[PDB]
């Protein structure tokens, strides 16, 4: 258990998934606020998901201030709920485990 | 055969965690208080400190197939865990006699405890215990003297030796060094010694202090009639110095000489009780740094082993501690590593920390020295601990007796010699100690004014409960 | 020396000294230093590389001496003994010095580059 | 306590005949013959052996009763009558690991062989066996090198090794010496020797020998392609001599040199060991004077006593006998101490001589050297009874070949060849050597020769008994 090795590697999913839920967030928006615009970004990000941090820069160089807004919520949604995510996930998992412990051993 | 080299990463403890493994008597064995990070699993945990202590590396490597491994690997050969302790257990690890090179404390420490405390798997590592087998053992000069070869030469019997640390730690000159030591050792004090960071500096350069402190001991034993020693410091930079100034020592004809075996090292330390047994002068050992090592029992190795490393790289005393005086001490702890540097076979005793059954094959013991914050009042109970074969230390205890140096000297010297008497008479120090003070004190007015100064909180409170 | 053993505190631990430049000009520090070492080994502009030689102790002088030999020859700068190997019944030092010496040689004679091993 | 002084002869048996003792792994043990005087009770004879060799005189002292003689007495533990034997006795003895000197073969055999053997009440005696405790072994050197090393420094693998003594003994200049020694290598000979009274005498100065000996190990392994050696002999009057030509030989780069460990002494011996392995120079040892002490049954030490001992004080190459040669070796025995001098590990075995089980923590092997009055019809049953770890050395066996030293010398290079090529694929030197040695002689005409001058009585007788 490379513990910094794993904590470095959960870190920058965490950022990547974040980065999905912002870029989801920003398409919604754009879904009231601007269609054409949401076409656009809902037909380039499709499959460019992967790293949320290559793709920031893949979309700074095309449209730099779209890349910006999902900057912002990415940190916005990071700032609000990241503080209660080590509660769920310890709990979460003891409680799912708990479950398969219960019915098989 | 050579069972074919698969290259790649495997676990340590298809390798090193052999629970069947019973050890050999020429086996060292090794106790390992340790924590796994979440995930680590403890025989894995403990099989990769047998494996990083003796053969092993992360990932397989084909050159194994050259030797015989089972031969050479470190065994894992128990773990258990810690009572009433989340997420501790104890590691035994058994290493083959062959990984050593004779002679060498330096040597063992590197295996033992060179790599393996800072892996990432684990949380903390702690070595409580050493069991050094006796083949290992003989491979050693030890004490340069011991115990009762000291008390021949010194014609010092039938209770503890006394000493004194000067204060000032620092500051003072040479001759003013010599003054204070001339005073202490008339008044009663068997010794004087250098504070451990007394070696060699601006205000008092180490060949200054050590002739005017040969001067103090030659008058203060010509007017006592009683054999004066003083703990000349070598502890130098490098192995030349430290050699240079033992030699000036012998030169003066110095009974005794002092060494810090941790700041200065192992390696200096067993050339330094080498020379001391080829050329008859004592070694006193200062622990200092020790408790950076051996404090926290989480972390670090337990001091016990340090004692028996020095015992086999040479020293004649090394500090035990006091239990009652300004540094830490466990009792249970102390008591258990004073029989492992004075006696020749000690039985496991976890009740005392004694993980293992050591023997010494008839090496000398090492004369356990009682020193810090301590002063009268502590008496009886250091008497009562340490019995006779110590040394008992006061150096605020003795400098700072109201009245000034000489009659600080002489209360520390009435007291010594009243407890000597009174052991020889049959008394109990431990149970008689504070009477044998206060009648002292009674007819000897100094004695009574540092028995005042350091008697100390007392508790006393209250009866109502009336019917 | 002593005042991490003081009972008065629970833990202390030493996190950085000043050393002043008056106390610094009395030591010699390095023998040589990088900028001297890479002059005398002839290795500019990368990092030099290394490798310690496993098993960590078992090995006899000779296949000490052939695995080292193998290492440097596929292009590592250095090769190293253990912390832990020092002198052993399965190998004294002196037989280790020799037979590295000559795994040296022809290592460094076959790619024309400075070899060593610590 | 110490349980009051009487004055006064007492029987050993009383304090030295403990026949319900236990020896202790540390104990070192020892079997002793003997035949008692008449009159002299066995018990009460091997009580005496272990008193005067231990702690014990003819008197009783007061001087016991200041120390723990129980912890530190012989102890005669056991006795048995040799069978078939009249009034022939083994007596096993245990000492204290504490008697003896750390490192001293001299200090042993002093207490164990020092004074016991001229005892008026003992007609006979002789030192079979000692079990040197692994706790003793350990502070020891032992060999400079040993068996593995020694092939890996002279690239000599998959078979003995073969020399050769120059002859005459004395006589030959320096110059001649060296031209012996030349043609005999450059035949394929791995090394030549000094004669073991080769020192330096008025017809040869040794430095003379080294230096024109030199120029013949260089020419003959420029020719050869093959690592050369020549056991220059060190032997001298003085350690300060003895060191001089160690120095020297070292100096002019030479692998190898010997030393007659028994006429030179066990205290010259050890340092020259301690040498060797400093310096990286080879130690061949010669045995001179051993016949003297052990080759009657009845009294002296055997040889596999005197072996132990030197694999203790140091040397790579000891000479163990031939059995089929011109002096005397026992085969079962032999086989038994060329087990105690190459192997880690030996169980008890009195088929082979072994009384005591034998342990050496891994301290190196001494290759023994089968040499004196062999030639090339002896090779299978030496390569049979020695194995491939072992020297072989043919003296007049080479400088005898009927045409003269050159073919002497290819004879037998090429009986060499063949029988390391043989072995290696696999043809049984024990079964075949004769046969290997008859192939190599139908196209080498020089070892053909020296097979027919050696080959040696035949018998052959007769059939009459017809119908």
């Amino acid at each position: 258990m490379n513990l910094k090795q794993i904590a470095k590697d959960t870190a920058k999913t965490l950022q990547s998934y974040l980065t999905y839920q912002a870029l989801r967030t920003v398409l919604a928006q754009l879904g009231e606020t601007n269609p054409p615009l949401a076409l656009w970004l809902h037909n380039f990000s499709a499959g460019k998901v992967q790293d949320g941090e290559k793709y920031i820069e893949e979309l700074f160089l095309e449209k730099p201030d779209l890349a910006l807004r999902i900057m912002t919520v990415r940190e916005h949604i990071a700032e609000e709920i990241a503080e209660f995510l080590p509660e769920m996930v310890v709990t979460g998992i003891q409680q799912a485990n708990m479950e398969k412990r219960r019915q098989h051993l | 055969s050579a069972a074919g080299y698969k290259a790649g990463v495997k676990d340590y403890k298809l390798t090193y965690y052999t629970p069947d493994y019973t050890p050999k008597d020429t086996d060292l064995l090794a106790a390992f208080r340790f924590s796994p990070q979440p995930g680590v699993p403890a025989d894995e945990a403990g099989a990769a400190i047998a494996a990083e202590s003796s053969t092993g590396t992360w990932t397989t490597v084909w050159t194994d197939l050259l030797t015989d491994m089972d031969r050479y690997k470190g065994k894992c050969y128990h773990i258990e865990p810690v009572q009433g302790e989340e997420n501790s257990y104890f590691a035994f690890i058994a290493y083959p006699l062959d990984l050593f090179e004779e002679g060498s404390v330096t040597n063992i420490l590197t295996s033992i405890v060179g790599n393996v405390f800072g892996f990432k798997a684990i949380r903390s590592l702690r070595l409580e215990d050493i069991r050094f087998p006796v083949a290992l053992v003989k491979t050693f000069q030890g004490p340069p003297h011991g115990i009762q070869v000291e008390r021949d030469l010194l014609n010092k019997y039938g209770r503890p030796m006394l000493g004194c640390t000067i204060k000032p730690k620092l500051g003072l000159s040479a001759k003013n060094y010599g003054r204070a030591v001339y005073e202490c050792l008339r008044g009663g004090l068997d010794f004087t010694k250098d504070d451990e960071n007394i070696n060699s500096q601006p205000f008092q350069r180490w060949r200054d202090r050590f002739l005017f402190v040969a001067d103090a001991i030659h008058k203060s034993q010509a007017e006592t009639g009683e054999i004066k020693g003083h703990y000349l410091n070598v502890t130098a930079p490098t192995c030349e110095e430290m050699m240079k100034r033992a030699e000036f020592a012998k030169e003066l004809g110095m009974p005794i000489i002092m060494h810090d075996f941790l700041t200065a090292g192992f390696t200096a330390n067993t050339t330094l009780a080498k020379w001391c047994r080829d050329n008859g002068v004592l070694l006193h050992i200062h622990r200092a740094m020790h408790a950076v090592i051996d404090r926290q029992r989480n972390h670090g190795i337990h001091f016990r082993v340090l004692a028996k490393c020095l015992r086999l790289s040479g020293g004649d005393h090394l500090h035990s501690g006091t239990v009652v005086g300004k540094l830490e001490g466990d009792k249970a702890s102390t008591l258990g590593f004073v029989d492992l540097m004075r006696e020749d076979h000690i039985e496991a005793d976890r009740s005392r920390g004694v993980f293992f059954t050591q023997d010494w094959a008839s090496m000398p013991g090492v004369l356990p020295v009682a020193s810090g914050g301590i002063h009268v009042w502590h008496m009886p109970a250091l008497v009562e601990i340490f019995g006779d074969d110590s040394v008992l230390q006061f150096g605020g205890g003795t400098l700072g007796h109201p009245w000034g140096n000489a009659p600080g000297a002489t209360a520390n010297r009435v007291a010594l010699e009243a407890c000597v008497q009174a052991r020889n008479e049959g008394r109990d120090l431990y149970r008689e100690g504070g009477d044998i003070l206060r009648e002292a004190g009674k007819w000897s007015p100094e004695l009574a004014a540092a028995l005042d100064l350091w008697k100390e909180i007392k508790f006393e409170f209250e009866t109502m409960d009336k019917l």
